[PDB]
C-alpha cells in the first residue's frame, strides 16, 4: 500500500518508516541564456548539491548503503525524555524534528566521532593479525 | 488562414510574355516552397515547377525548361511566374500551390490560389 | 525452477537519444581568435579509443539526424558572438557617387564611389574614396545618373567583421557527454538510411571542418571503395542528392588582384577598413579544375546514378537554372574573401550508353549567409594576393523532373540549405544514451538473515 | 580477452555479463561564456546527473557496491516465460531490455519495497538483542 | 579534541589519521549573468566534480563507505624503505605524499586490479553454490 | 486602423498609425449591469462580516 | 586556524589571486558604466576662453 | 574624441573603496603567512589557514 510522495507526512513515525523508498526516489530526479534556462540549470545544480550533502553524512556515519542504520551512540535523556510508545506511535516526524532541532547539531557531532571515527581504527587493529 | 492572392486576367500575343503574381498571407513566406500548376480549359492539372523563396532556387519542369522564369519578392511575400513565347495551347488557369504544414515534405497541395 | 530477479549494473543497452554535444579540438597553438575554435574548446584526448561492436546491427537515418540541427545552430551562434564587439557600418549608408575604376577601359565589376563620411569629431565631416564591387552596390535613382548606395542599406544592417578573426575552418570533434555514446557506421557500402552491419562506438566524432560551401563540397571526407549516392528520396525531385567522391578532385582558386587596406576613422575608436587602389593589373578571380580528372570523376558518378535510374539511360548535366546570388554560384570563403564562381563549365555534359577548366568568379564584400534577413556582414579587404587549393569531395545536385517518360534525366547543382553540408560529415554518426540497468531472472535469492 | 566498451553488445546475456567491469569504468570518466563553454558546463552537469541516478537506484536496492546482486523479488511469469537456456544462451541484452521494457517500472517498485524497504526493519529487529 | 579544518597538517600520520572526519566534512559543502553569479555556478559544479572524483576511485577499490580501508596489494619496498615507526611517528602526510608522489599512479593502477577486479569474479564463484 | 510602415534606417522599420478606415469611434467596455449588481451584492455581504 | 609544524612556500609574484582580482576590478568597472550615458555626441568643436 | 569613446559615470554609483574579502570555494583553502619578518618569497614558518582574506 503506497500513498505517494510525502504520503506518510501525517502518519506516525513507525508507519512512516516503512515507506522510506518513496521519498528516496523523488528526491534527486541559438542561445541558451534564456531566463528559464538559467533557472533550470541552476535548479539541477542546486538539486544534486543537496542530494550529495545527505549522502556525505551517510558516508561518515557508516550508513551509506542502508535506509535504516543502527549506531553506537547512546541517546542522552537531555535531548528527549519520551518513551518508545510516545515517539513511534503518537508523534510524527514533523513534530519530532521540531523537538530535536535544538540538538540535531550536537547529535551529528557524536554520530561521526563516536563510531566511524573510532570503529575504523579498531577495524584496522582487529584485522591487523 | 493561409491566403494566396494571384493577379488578374491577362491577354497576350503569341510569342509575347506574361507575368503572374501570387501574394501569400497568414504564414512565414520564406519557409515553404511555392508551386505552379496550370489547367487548360476542360483538361487536367499540370505541374510547372516549384520555387524556394529562401535562396530563390527553382525547379522548372522539363516541358517548360527555357520558357518560364519564377522569381519571388521576400519584402512583399509574393512569388512570380513569367512565361515567355506563348503558344496557342498555353491558354489556361494558372494556380500557385503550397505544401501542407504537416508531414515535413512537399507534394500535398492543401492551399491554392 | 524458482526464479528471482537480479540487478546487473553495466549491461550493454542503449536507446536513441538527442543531447547537447560539446566541442573538442587539438592543441593548435598560434594571430588567433578564429570564430570556430574560439577562446577555449576542450582539448582532444591524445589517443582516441574507437571500439568496434561485434554482431551489432543498428538502424541509421542521416536525414532525421539531430546532430545536424545542433551543428547548424552552433555555426550561426558562433558567427553572431564574433560580430557583436566589432564595428557597425551604419553611417556608411550615405548616398554614394561612383564611377568606373576600369583603368580607362573602353567596352567592369567594381566602381570607385566617393562619399561624405563622419569623422572622429561630430561636427566635422570628411570626403573619402574607396573601391567597391558592383555586386555590393545598386543605383539610387535608376533614372539613372551615377549615384549609388550599398546593397544592404535598404533591408538589413551592416557590421564590419574584425580584421583579427580568421574564417579558416579548423577540425571540430563533436563529443558526447558521459553516459552517452556515438555509434559510428563503418560500412563501406552504406547508403543513406537503413541497417548498418559493422557498427562501432566513439566518444567524439572525427575532425569535421565546418566548410561553408555551395554546390561543390570542399575539404570534405572521401568515401571509401565506390562513390556514394545519398538522398532522402531518389524518387523525389524536391530532395537534394548528396554525392560523395572516392578520388578527390583538386581545385585551385586565386584572386590575382593585389588589394590594399585603406583604414579611415569614422568615429572615436571606430575604424572602417575600405579597399584602396589595387596595385598591379586588374584580374578577376577564377578557379582551375583538371578537365581530365573532372571528366573521369564525373564518369564514376554516372555509373552509380544508373544503378538507380536504369542500367541504360540518358543522363545530362546543366547549370543551375533557378535562383540568384549564392545558390547559383559555387560560393565559398578563401583567405578572407568570399568567392562566387560560375560552374556552368563543370555541368555541361551528356551521357549515354593539362587543359584544365577555368571558372569565372566574382567577389563580394557584403554577404548574407544562412538566410539571415536583418544582419549583413562586411568582409574587410584582405591585403595582398590570395591563393588557396581545395579538394572538391562532394556535390549537391537536383533533378528537373517533368512529364518525361523516363527517357532523359537532367541534373542541376543547387544549395538551398546549409544543413546539407553537415550531413555529408554526420551520415555515419548517431547519438544514443547508455542505460546500464537491466533486470533478469535467475535461480539466486538474497539471503533473508 | 577484452573487446572494449559495449564490446559484448551483440553477445548473449551470459557472455556480456562477464564483462560488466568494462562498461562501469567508461560511464563517469577573458570570458568563459563561449558557446562551447556553455556546452561543456551543461554536459558536465548532465553527466553526473545520469551517473548519480544509477547509483541512487542501486542504493535503495541494497546493491551499492556489487555489480551482480541477488534479490528477494520472485520472477513473475507474466513478465517473460522464457527458460533459463532460452535467455542467457539465445538472447542479447538489447532485445531482452526491449522485451521487459513494459514491466521495468513495476519491477523497480517491487525491487525496492519487497526487500530493502523490509530488510532494514527486519535487520533492525534482528539486531535488537 | 578537535583543532579545526586541516588542524593535524603538521602532526604525525598516526595522529592525523584519527581526524579523517574533519577534512571529509568541509570537502563538499533581472539577469543572473553577473560576474559573481557565473563564477559561483562554475565553482559549485567544480566542487561536486572533485568530490565525485575521489568517490569514484574509492568505488573501484571497494572502499566506498569506509574511511580506513585495507586491501590485498602488497607494499613494494621500492616505494619506500622506512619502517612503520619511521613513517607514522616521524613523518607527516604532507612530506609522505611528496615521497610517494612518484608512485601514487602505479599504486592506484594496482589498487583497482589486484583486489576488486579479482575479488568480484571470485565473489561470484564462491557464492555460486 | 491601418499599419503605415515607414523605414527609418538600415533594417530599422518603424510602424506608425495610418488613417482610420471608416468612422471614428472611441473604445469601450460594456459588462451586464444586472450581473455586475448581483456580484457586487455578493461582495458586500462578505464585507459586512468584517465591518458589522 | 593556525597550523603548527607547517612550513609552506609562498610567492607573492607568481600569485594567482592578484591576476584574478585585477580582472575582477576591471570587469566591475565596465558593468557599472554600460547602462550610463555615453558622451559620443560631446565631440563637438569647442570654442574656449580663459577665466 | 580622437582616440577612444567616452562614457559618463552615473551620478548614483560611488567610487569609495570598501573592504573586499576573497574567499575560496569548497575543496580549496587559503593559507595565510603570519611571519612578521616575511619578505617576498621563501618558506613561511608560521602558517595558518582561512576561508576568506
Ligand atoms: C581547405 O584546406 C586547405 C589546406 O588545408 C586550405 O588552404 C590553406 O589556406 C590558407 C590561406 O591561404 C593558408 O594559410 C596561409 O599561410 C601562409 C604561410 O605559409 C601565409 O603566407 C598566407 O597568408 C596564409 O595565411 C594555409 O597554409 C593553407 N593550408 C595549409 C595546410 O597550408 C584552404 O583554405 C581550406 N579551405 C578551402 C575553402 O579550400
Ligand atoms: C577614384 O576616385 C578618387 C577620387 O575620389 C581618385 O583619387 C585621385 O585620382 C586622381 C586622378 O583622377 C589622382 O591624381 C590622385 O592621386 C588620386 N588620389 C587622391 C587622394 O586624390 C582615384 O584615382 C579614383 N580611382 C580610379 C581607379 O578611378
Ligand atoms: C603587392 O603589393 C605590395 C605593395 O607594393 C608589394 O609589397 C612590396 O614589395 C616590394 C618588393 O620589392 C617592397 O620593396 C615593398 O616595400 C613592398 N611594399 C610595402 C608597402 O612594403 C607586394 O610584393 C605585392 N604582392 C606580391 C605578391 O608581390
Ligand atoms: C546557364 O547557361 C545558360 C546557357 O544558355 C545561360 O544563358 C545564356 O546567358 C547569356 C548571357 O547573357 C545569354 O547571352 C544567352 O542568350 C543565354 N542563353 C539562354 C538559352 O538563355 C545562363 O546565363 C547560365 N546561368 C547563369 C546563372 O548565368
Ligand atoms: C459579449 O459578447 C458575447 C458574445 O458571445 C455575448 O454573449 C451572447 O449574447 C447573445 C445575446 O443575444 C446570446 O444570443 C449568445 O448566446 C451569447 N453567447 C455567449 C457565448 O454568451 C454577451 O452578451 C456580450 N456581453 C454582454 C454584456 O452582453
Ligand atoms: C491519519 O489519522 C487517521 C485517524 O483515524 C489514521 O487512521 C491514519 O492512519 C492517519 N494517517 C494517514 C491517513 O495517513
Ligand atoms: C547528557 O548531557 C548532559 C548535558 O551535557 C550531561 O550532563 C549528561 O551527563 C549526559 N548524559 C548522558 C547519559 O550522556
Ligand atoms: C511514556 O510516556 C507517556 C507520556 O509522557 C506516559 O503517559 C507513559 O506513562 C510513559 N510510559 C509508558 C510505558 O507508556
Ligand atoms: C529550542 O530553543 C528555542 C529558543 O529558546 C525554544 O523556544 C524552544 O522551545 C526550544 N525547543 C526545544 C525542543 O528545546
Ligand atoms: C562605365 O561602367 C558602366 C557600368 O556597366 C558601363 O555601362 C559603361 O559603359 C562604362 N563607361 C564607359 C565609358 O564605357
Ligand atoms: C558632400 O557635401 C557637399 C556639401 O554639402 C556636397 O556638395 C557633396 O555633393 C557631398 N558629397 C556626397 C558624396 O554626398
Ligand atoms: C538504402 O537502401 C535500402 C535497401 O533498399 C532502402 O530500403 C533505403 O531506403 C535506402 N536509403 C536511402 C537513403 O536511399
Ligand atoms: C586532398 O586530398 C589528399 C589525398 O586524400 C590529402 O592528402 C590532402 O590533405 C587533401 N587536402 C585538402 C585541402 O583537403
Ligand atoms: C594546383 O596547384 C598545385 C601546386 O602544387 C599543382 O600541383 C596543381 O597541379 C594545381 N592544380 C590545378 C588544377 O591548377
Ligand atoms: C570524357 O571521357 C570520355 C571517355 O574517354 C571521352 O569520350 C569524352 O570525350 C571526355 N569528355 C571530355 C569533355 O573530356
Ligand atoms: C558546353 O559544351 C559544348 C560542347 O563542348 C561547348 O561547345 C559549349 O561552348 C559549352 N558551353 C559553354 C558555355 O562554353
Ligand atoms: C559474434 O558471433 C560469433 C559467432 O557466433 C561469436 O563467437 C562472438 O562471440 C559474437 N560476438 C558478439 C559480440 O556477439
Ligand atoms: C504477477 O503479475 C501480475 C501482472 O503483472 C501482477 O498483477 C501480480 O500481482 C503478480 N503476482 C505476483 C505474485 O508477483
Ligand atoms: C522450456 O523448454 C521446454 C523444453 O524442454 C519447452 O517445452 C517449454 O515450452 C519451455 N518453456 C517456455 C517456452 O516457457
Ligand atoms: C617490486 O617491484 C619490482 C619491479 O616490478 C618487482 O620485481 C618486485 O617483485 C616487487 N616486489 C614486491 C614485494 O612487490
Ligand atoms: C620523484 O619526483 C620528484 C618531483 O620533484 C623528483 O624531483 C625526483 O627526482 C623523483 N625521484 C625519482 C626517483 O624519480
Ligand atoms: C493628414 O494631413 C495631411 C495634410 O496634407 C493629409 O495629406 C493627410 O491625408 C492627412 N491624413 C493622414 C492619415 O495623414
Ligand atoms: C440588484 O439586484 C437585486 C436582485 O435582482 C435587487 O434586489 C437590487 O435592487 C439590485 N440593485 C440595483 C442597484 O440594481
Ligand atoms: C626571503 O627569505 C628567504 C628565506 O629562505 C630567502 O631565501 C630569500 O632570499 C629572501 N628574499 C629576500 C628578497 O630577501
Amino acid at each position: 500500500v503506497f500513498l505517494g510522495f510525502l504520503g506518510a507526512a501525517g502518519s506516525t513515525m513507525g508507519a512512516a518508516s516503512m515507506t522510506l523508498t518513496v521519498q528516496a526516489r523523488n528526491l534527486l530526479s541559438l542561445l541558451k541564456l534564456t531566463v528559464w534556462g538559467i533557472k533550470q540549470l541552476q535548479a539541477r545544480v542546486l538539486a544534486v548539491e543537496r542530494y550529495l550533502r545527505d549522502q556525505q553524512l551517510l558516508g561518515i556515519w557508516g550508513c551509506s548503503g542502508k535506509l535504516i542504520c543502527c549506531t553506537n551512540v547512546p541517546w542522552n535523556s537531555s535531548w528527549s525524555n519520551r518513551n518508545l510508545s510516545e515517539i513511534w506511535d503518537n508523534m510524527t516526524w514533523l513534530q519530532w524534528d521540531k523537538e530535536i532541532s535544538n540538538y540535531t547539531q550536537i547529535i551529528y557531532g557524536l554520530l561521526e566521532e563516536s563510531q566511524n571515527q573510532q570503529e575504523k581504527n579498531e577495524q584496522d587493529l582487529l584485522a591487523l593479525d | 488562414q493561409v491566403q494566396l492572392v494571384q493577379s488578374g486576367a491577362e491577354v497576350k500575343k503569341p510569342g509575347a510574355s506574361v507575368k503572374v503574381s501570387c501574394k501569400a498571407s497568414g504564414y512565414t513566406f520564406t519557409g515553404y516552397y511555392m508551386h505552379w500548376v496550370r489547367q487548360a480549359p476542360g483538361q487536367g492539372l499540370e505541374w510547372m515547377g516549384w520555387i524556394n523563396p529562401n535562396s530563390g532556387g527553382t525547379n522548372y519542369a522539363q516541358k517548360f525548361q527555357g520558357r518560364v522564369t519564377m522569381t519571388r519578392d521576400t519584402s512583399i511575400s509574393t512569388a512570380y511566374m513569367e512565361l515567355s513565347r506563348l503558344r496557342s495551347d498555353d491558354t489556361a488557369v494558372y494556380y500557385c500551390a503550397r505544401r501542407m504544414r504537416s508531414q515535413d515534405r512537399e507534394w500535398d497541395f492543401q492551399h491554392w490560389g | 525452477e524458482n526464479l528471482w530477479v537480479t540487478v546487473y549494473y553495466g549491461v550493454p543497452v542503449w536507446k536513441d537519444a538527442e543531447t547537447t554535444l560539446f566541442c573538442a579540438s587539438d592543441a593548435k597553438a598560434y594571430k588567433k581568435h578564429n570564430v570556430w575554435a574560439t577562446h577555449a574548446c576542450v582539448p582532444t584526448d591524445p589517443n582516441p579509443q574507437e571500439i568496434h561492436l561485434e554482431n551489432v546491427t543498428e538502424e541509421f537515418n542521416m536525414w532525421k539526424n539531430n546532430m545536424v540541427e545542433q551543428m547548424h545552430t552552433d555555426i550561426i551562434s558562433l558567427w553572431d558572438q564574433s560580430l557583436k564587439p566589432c564595428v557597425k557600418l551604419t553611417p556608411l549608408c550615405v548616398t554614394l557617387q561612383c564611377t568606373n575604376v576600369t583603368n580607362n577601359i573602353t567596352d567592369g565589376e567594381l566602381k570607385n564611389c566617393s562619399f561624405n563620411m563622419t569623422t572622429e569629431l561630430r561636427d566635422k565631416r570628411q570626403k573619402v574614396h574607396a573601391l567597391f564591387y558592383k555586386l555590393d552596390i545598386v543605383p539610387i535613382n535608376e533614372n539613372q545618373n551615377t549615384s549609388y548606395r550599398l546593397i544592404n542599406c535598404n533591408t538589413a544592417a551592416i557590421t564590419q567583421a574584425c580584421p583579427k578573426v580568421s574564417f579558416e575552418p579548423i577540425p571540430i570533434h563533436y563529443c558526447a557527454p558521459a553516459g552517452f555514446a556515438i555509434l559510428k557506421c563503418k560500412d563501406k557500402k552504406f547508403n543513406g538510411t537503413g541497417p548498418c552491419p559493422s557498427v562501432s562506438t566513439v566518444q567524439c566524432t572525427h575532425g569535421i571542418k565546418p566548410v561553408v560551401s555551395t554546390q561543390l563540397l570542399l575539404n570534405g571526407s572521401l568515401a571509401e571503395e565506390e562513390v556514394m549516392i545519398r538522398s532522402e528520396d531518389i524518387r523525389d525531385n524536391a530532395k537534394n542528392i548528396l554525392v560523395q567522391f572516392n578520388t578527390p578532385v583538386q581545385i585551385n582558386c586565386t584572386r590575382p588582384n593585389n588589394n590594399t587596406r585603406k583604414s579611415i576613422r569614422i568615429g572615436p575608436g571606430q575604424w572602417f577598413y575600405a579597399t584602396g587602389d589595387i596595385i598591379g593589373d586588374i584580374r578577376q578571380a577564377h578557379c582551375n579544375v583538371s578537365k581530365a580528372t573532372w571528366n573521369e570523376t564525373l564518369g564514376k558518378v554516372v555509373k552509380q546514378l544508373r544503378k538507380h535510374f536504369g542500367n541504360n539511360t540518358i543522363i545530362r548535366f546543366a547549370n543551375s537554372s533557378g535562383g540568384d546570388l549564392e545558390v547559383t554560384t559555387h560560393s565559398f570563403n578563401c583567405g578572407g574573401e568570399f568567392f562566387y564562381c560560375d560552374t556552368s563549365g563543370l555541368f555541361n555534359s551528356t551521357w549515354i550508353s593539362n587543359d584544365s577548366i577555368t571558372l569565372p568568379c566574382r567577389i563580394k564584400q557584403i554577404i548574407n549567409m544562412w538566410q539571415r534577413i536583418g544582419q549583413a556582414m562586411y568582409a574587410p579587404p584582405i591585403q595582398g594576393v590570395i591563393r588557396c587549393v581545395s579538394n572538391i569531395t562532394g556535390l549537391i545536385l537536383t533533378r528537373d523532373g517533368g512529364s518525361t517518360d523516363s527517357t532523359t534525366e537532367t541534373f542541376r547543382p543547387s544549395g538551398g540549405d546549409m544543413r546539407d553540408n553537415w550531413r555529408s560529415e554526420l551520415y555515419k554518426y548517431k547519438v544514443v544514451k547508455i542505460e546500464p540497468l537491466g533486470v533478469a531472472p535467475t535461480r539466486c535469492k538474497r539471503r533473508v538473515v
